[PDB]
């Protein structure tokens, strides 16, 4: 592939450089209509920014944190973190979101890991070895109530168990309700006149359930967990201006006020180099 | 029972590796796809696509103005703008091209600099614009300027001008952000003659500056953009 | 003897002329068409008014001053009243089309000023409260109205800020949507043909904008010397392909 | 080899090698030709 | 002794993979199978039979009478019944259909409700069953029922009509647990004519209703059952 | 008008039937041509025949 | 590929793709055709 092609002096009356950008058009204009210049091969394919490598690699979505501990007396296991849930988003964390929000509509599978370590912030005798069940509940799907439900028998409804310090990692087939996710949303789930604005009442996912099987030893373990979310098998439609603003909230476009000016002053004149 | 051995790296999780996993969902149909105008294949396909660049970055807080550059009726000689080509900063960085570039570590290829004239259509004005190839400093005084790569511009019923800075360099790669070694040069634009007002009419005129890559354009080796951080989760 | 710069558009039983043209743009170089079969689901037999629904409805005139930040409009909202479009539009339960928009602003050889004239699929605009307060509904479905982005701040209502496109993102990168630019030295008009862009295949005309048209003046307006200071823009777009289905009893919105 | 059954499980696409700016970089209705007179 | 390299997931339990495990009875046999009426292979195939619909709903305690939609004699224009089709509550969550629909979180597909009447054969009525596609109120009078998926019923000789509720819909799946942009309308049914009793006859007729889900029908991505939990293990 | 000068109207045609339009907004739902002033001077609207019945009287 | 060499040990089954409502939604005896008359 040629990257230039060898071009000459020019006389002419066809002048490529000249265009009307009223038109909406953004002309093709090469090097080799303006200067002289010479052969030379492009050497390269454009392989790492296709949108699958873009939103190939795993980002972290998600920490939570729940404890192993004796819920002996405890009126809320959820309230004592005893098992914490999430509701599955992909905008909570700001890296990966931005990259996603340069398309308007996405579609792909997902592939999760999720990594668990444990802290025992006060004297221990020792590192205990505990197992994490993480549950996918679905909307509709009874969502438990206590570290240890009839819900946890989770019969109808995928789980993982593993080790704290391992890793877990699983698949999911893209399971949105329409063709594509939508990263923007400008409706209403009706016509209400008070209904929240925005992609909040599209990605109705439901949340994932994490809780750890073991019974308390002496010491409390205080277990977090990171899931990280990898795209594979990525669509993607509609490319749209990048966030220059910060975020504020999951699924609303809002920033903060009295922000900063995003775009650097110049120290010197127009003029300045 | 097959004999195996394990290596250095077992267990470890490599967010970058891509392998074969069980599906949680077994079984599952997804929505079938329709039609929707505007898939995107490569980031190459729309950093091609011009955008405004907020050239006249001299405000204070940020405002439609900085995105227009100002011309004075007849002036001679002078000098309408300067800026240096870190595409990763300064002017450039927010700028599509500026905001793509910085998902990279490395680039290479021509880029397109246009402007469009939006004075009155009975003025008339004629332009140079210079690029100075990395070695020199930015010019001075047009004289210096017209040495370089260069276009006399003039303006008429064609609104545009495209000025293409072709790929000068020893090395063949670039880093976005701020290298010396790997710097790429200046831009500048001068009176060739001098803008001309019409009668009954007024005050400063304004070009509008878009950037964009040429197909000779490369980038690699991705990695984080400073362009966005955070110091909380946000929750809904 | 055809020149970029003339033309014209019949849609239904009217038409359009332009003596001042800078081409025409086709969102993602696409052209509307119906809703195919293998793309369906919905059982119900579609509607399809033709020429009464697709014909060219011009909205109220707007006045480009000196001090103008741009205006922004919704689509199907902005046609929610004309004609039987609208009628059709509440009766449905679902609707889907394609426009023709075409913006008008002409002045003289001696003005100065460029409006940028801009399609943005899926618009979600953001609240100027910052957290998470939403956008409420009459907020976002101004009607042929549109909203001026240089009226105030609103409770309830979205942000106005231009450089920010109302959502968090910098004016000058609109420029990635289809758009065409009117430079009163070059260009009087600018019309954009937009295929239906969504995620469904149909979907409800009332509970879902899916596209923003937005007009920003971008070189301030500069008028000849004791010249009125101020333009009109006027605003006309037609419906095109459209087809309704799930006909009954009629919605009731919001305010 | 894919070692499971369902098609999300298998690793990640393969380059497009589709790459067509033109339906975001010249997407009017009337072609325009480079060299050609942008309006006519 | 093959390299081997172990990746992230490795000694997981997920419930919902498959694969082979050794066999703790080694060479066993099996009792034969012999046949036995009756086989079902896919829930699809027993949510197309219809089942009864408690739709009168308004007892206090469980009684064979929900399943009663009652009918005066005499009354002109008004409404016989009216509810929502959230399928996976309300009046139909207890039929097979809802309780099949709440196993999986999405379904699609054109449902078909049906009417057998019982009043005397010397007695007839007509009546019409109307469907309103989401994005309107329920109705509230037969002329704003009318106007939307509707079906004018003769009572005759023919016991039953069986009315479909097409699916109408923008996004291709709706969930079972009550979703509001994924709602899908309102049933109701009101007077066409009226009942009329022969002589000597008297009070109220009933109608039975059923449903159950036409071969259009789609359900997906299994999850876990509201409909039944529990405190403590049973035990023998 | 002076050749420097520039101007768009509407013509608007409204059948039998309605009222003669009494603001744009109630001219533009019926038969128009938007006319943009140039080069070309001239704009040609043409009633087409909408009608019942196949002739009108002249009186 | 079957590592093990009793039948019990292999993975899950595979789609019956059977399907056939008939004997639960009409197993009448005299076949009812849909257009005809419940009761003649
Ligand atoms: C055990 C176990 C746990 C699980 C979880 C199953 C995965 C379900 C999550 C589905 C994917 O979720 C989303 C959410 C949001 C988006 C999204 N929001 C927009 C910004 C873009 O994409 C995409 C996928 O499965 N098995």
């Amino acid at each position: 592939t040629v990257a230039s092609i060898s071009s000459g002096p020019k006389h002419t009356q066809k002048v490529p450089i000249l265009t009307a950008n009223e038109t909406g058009a953004t002309m093709p204009v090469l090097p080799s209509d303006s200067i002289e210049t010479r052969t030379t091969y492009m050497h390269f394919n454009g392989s790492e920014t296709d949108v699958e490598c873009f939103l190939g690699r795993a980002a972290c979505v998600h920490v939570t944190e729940i404890q192993n501990k004796d819920a002996t007396g405890i009126d809320n296991h959820r309230e004592a973190k005893l098992f914490n849930d999430w509701k599955i988003s992909l905008s909570s964390l700001v890296q990966l979101r931005k990259k996603l929000e340069l398309f308007t509509y996405v579609r792909f599978d997902s592939e999760y890991t999720i990594l668990a370590t444990a802290s025992q912030p006060d004297s221990a005798n020792y590192s205990s070895n505990l197992v994490v069940q993480a549950m996918y509940v679905p909307p509709g799907a009874p969502n438990p109530k206590e570290w240890d439900d009839y819900t946890w028998q989770s019969a109808s409804n995928p789980s993982v168990f593993f080790k704290v310090g391992d890793t877990s990692r699983f698949s999911v087939p893209y399971v949105g309700l329409a063709s594509a996710y939508n990263c923007f949303y400008d409706g209403y789930s009706h016509d209400d006149a008070e209904t929240q604005y925005g992609i909040t009442v599209l990605n109705h996912m439901g949340s994932m359930a994490f809780r750890i099987v073991n019974e308390h030893d002496e010491h409390k373990t205080l277990v977090k967990i990171r899931v990280y979310h990898r795209a594979k098998h990525v669509e993607a439609w509609i490319p749209r201006a990048p966030r220059a603003l910060p975020y504020t909230s999951i699924g609303r476009t809002n920033y903060p006020k009295n922000t900063e000016p995003v775009i650097k002053k110049r120290k010197g004149d127009i003029k300045s180099y | 029972g097959l004999p195996t051995t394990t290596l250095p790296g077992s267990g470890q999780f490599l967010t970058t590796d891509d392998r074969q996993s069980p599906s949680a969902l077994p079984n599952y149909e997804p929505t079938p796809r329709i039609h929707i105008p505007g898939k995107v294949h490569n980031l190459l396909e729309i950093i091609q696509v011009d955008t405004l660049i907020p050239m006249n970055n001299t405000h204070t807080k940020d405002e439609v103005n900085s995105y227009l550059i100002p011309l004075n009726a007849n002036r001679q000689n002078e000098q309408v703008f300067g800026t240096n080509l870190f595409i990763g900063d300064g002017v450039f960085k927010t700028t599509l091209l500026g905001e793509i570039v910085q998902y990279y570590t490395h680039w290479s290829g021509s880029l397109r600099f246009s402007l469009m004239y939006t004075g009155p259509a009975l003025s008339s004005a004629k332009l140079i614009l210079a690029y100075t190839p990395p070695g020199a400093r930015g010019p001075q005084d047009r004289r210096e300027a017209m040495l370089g790569t260069h276009v006399v511009w003039d303006i008429g019923l064609q609104s545009t001008i495209v000025m293409t800075i072709p790929w000068t360099s020893g090395v063949q790669f670039r880093y976005t952000d701020p290298d010396t070694y790997t710097s790429a040069g200046f831009l500048s634009c001068w009176y060739q003659t001098s803008l001309i007002l019409p009668p009954e009419t007024t005050g400063q005129v304004y070009l509008l500056s878009f950037i964009s890559a040429c197909p000779d354009f490369k980038l690699r080796l991705m990695k984080d953009t400073q362009t966005i951080s955070q110091t909380v989760a946000l929750t809904e | 003897g055809y020149s970029d710069r003339v033309q014209q558009i019949t849609l239904g039983n009217s038409t359009i002329t332009t003596q001042e043209a800078a081409n025409a743009v086709v969102c993602y170089a696409e052209w509307p068409e119906y809703l195919p079969d293998v793309d369906a689901s919905d059982v119900n037999k579609t509607s399809k008014p033709d020429t009464s629904v697709c014909r060219f409805y011009t909205l109220d005139s707007k006045t480009w001053t000196t001090g103008s930040k741009g205006w922004c409009w919704k689509l199907p909202d902005a046609l929610k009243d004309m004609g039987v479009f609208g009628q059709n539009m509440f009766f449905h339960s679902l609707g889907r089309s394609g426009y023709t928009v075409h913006v008008q602003c002409n002045a003289t050889k001696f003005h100065s000023g460029c409006l940028l004239v801009v399609v943005i699929p899926e618009h979600q605009l953001a609240s100027h409260e910052g957290g998470n307060v939403s956008v409420k509904y009459t907020f976002t479905h101004p009607g042929e109205r549109g909203i001026d982005l240089s009226s105030a701040n609103e409770v309830g209502g979205p942000v106005k800020d231009v450089l920010y496109n109302m959502n968090g993102t910098l004016l000058g990168n609109l420029l990635i949507f289809p758009h065409q630019f009117i430079n009163l030295r070059t260009n009087n008009t600018a019309t954009i043909v937009i295929p239906y862009i969504n995620s469904v295949p149909i979907d409800s005309m009332t509970r879902h904008n899916n596209v923003s048209l937005m007009v920003i003046p971008i070189a301030p307006l500069t008028v000849p010397t004791g010249a009125t200071p101020s333009l009109p823009i006027t605003v006309t777009i037609a419906p095109m392909c459209t087809e309704f289905s799930g006909i009954r009893s009629k919605s009731i919105v919001p305010q | 080899i894919n070692y499971y059954k369902d098609a999300a499980s298998t690793s990640s696409a393969g380059q497009s090698l589709s790459m067509d700016p033109s339906k975001f970089t010249e997407p009017v209705k009337d072609l325009m030709l480079k060299g050609a007179p942008a309006l006519n």
